[PDB]
């Protein structure tokens, strides 16, 4: 992984992210939602677990985006958790949780769940 | 039009 | 938040984490599972969404720990997603996803879900 | 379980449910949200997995409520998944998923996640 | 929905389920994992939320399977939560939670999450 | 005031 | 070879 | 004895 992870990844819904996998487990880069404009670019940061692998396993990783930049503050953050599988059709398969800041009466409906697959293509 | 969705 | 978030947080299960909330959205610090020994300390990294708030909302945040350090490589990563609520009994209420690296036949059972509350006490 | 499960269960948020655990795995009864009025009572149905147990394990179970009755149609359904642990302080610890009917553009934010503990008291 | 839901549904992984959507919200039928043998057939039960819809929304539904039949008792149950969208390429898009009965020390890793799409084809 | 919440 | 998976 | 649990 590491070298395989670094680059640009696209999902099914139009989003892009660019990430560098740094040598001791660090992931850093930016997530852009849409349009093609500075206003949809947000910072990401995460970690991946580098492993000596003999059997074709995925590499486990996770990153967080807080949805605040200089043009938008959506009072929320998303985490994605999943694994990188390299090769011909490398993908990162993830499940994600999006939490919004709520009042304590609304806390029980603060968190959405879903899933994304990202490909290099 | 939450920043995680399409567009926005 | 920011000043309120920085510090040490404990959950129900014995775990500790220490985090610094840096001015432009960054969270950094370390997660320690148990015992009280260098071997259970892992790096965390995340983001929080800073908001001008008039109505008592939580601050949304998220961080990732990859379960690899110099004494352990568990071939997995956990992300936590939730919100900080300050005050007397400040807590961070979260839901988390733990993914392990699997073979593609086992990918469908790669990811556990649960929840943690962290307090300052 | 079976005999232990049948009865009335309360959660942290004010909700009540009454369930019968029938001999071959069936759960049936009603969920009432609040107030104390026919209008907050909804049908539930689920299953539990009966097991010969030698080691103090929970019994796995799950049920579904669609949020439509004669006074309300909220265009959604919740499933709860978890386990019954009997004894002095019997509880059912669950995680739940609530999906609302959406247009296909909004499908990605159709599903909330959270958790509830129900007790007999 | 109702008429649209009744029938046979297949997912990506080889599984089949057959369900009847009964007039007042009830879903009943059987889930079969694989092989083509009585031993992989399990009872399902759930609910769906019938709605007068003017705008192309999905119908919200949920069902539970406890993984115990006359040939197998896997000490677990799965719930699926999602929505039916009718038409040419009718699908049921779901997220699911699988809980196994555990000891209370292992309760924190009792529950897997993932997702399935079922089609008629 | 979704039926799963308090009150309603 | 959990009954929800393939095969079993 | 996964590092997220107690102890380990």
């Amino acid at each position: 992984a590491e070298a395989g992870i670094t680059g640009t990844w696209y999902n099914q819904l139009g989003s892009t992210f660019i990430v560098t996998a740094g040598a001791d487990g660090a992931l850093t880069g930016t997530y852009e939602s849409a349009v093609g404009n500075a206003e949809s670019r947000y910072v990401l940061t995460g970690r991946y677990d580098s492993a000596p692998a003999t059997d074709g396993s995925g590499t486990a990783l996770g990153w967080t985006v807080a949805w605040k930049n200089n043009y938008r503050n959506a009072h929320s953050a998303t985490t994605w958790s999943g694994q990188y599988v390299g090769g011909a059709e490398a993908r990162i398969n993830t499940q994600w949780l999006l939490t919004s800041g709520t009042t304590e009466a609304n806390a029980w409906k603060s968190t959405l769940v879903g899933h994304d697959t990202f490909t290099k293509v | 039009c939450h920043p995680q969705g399409p567009p926005c």
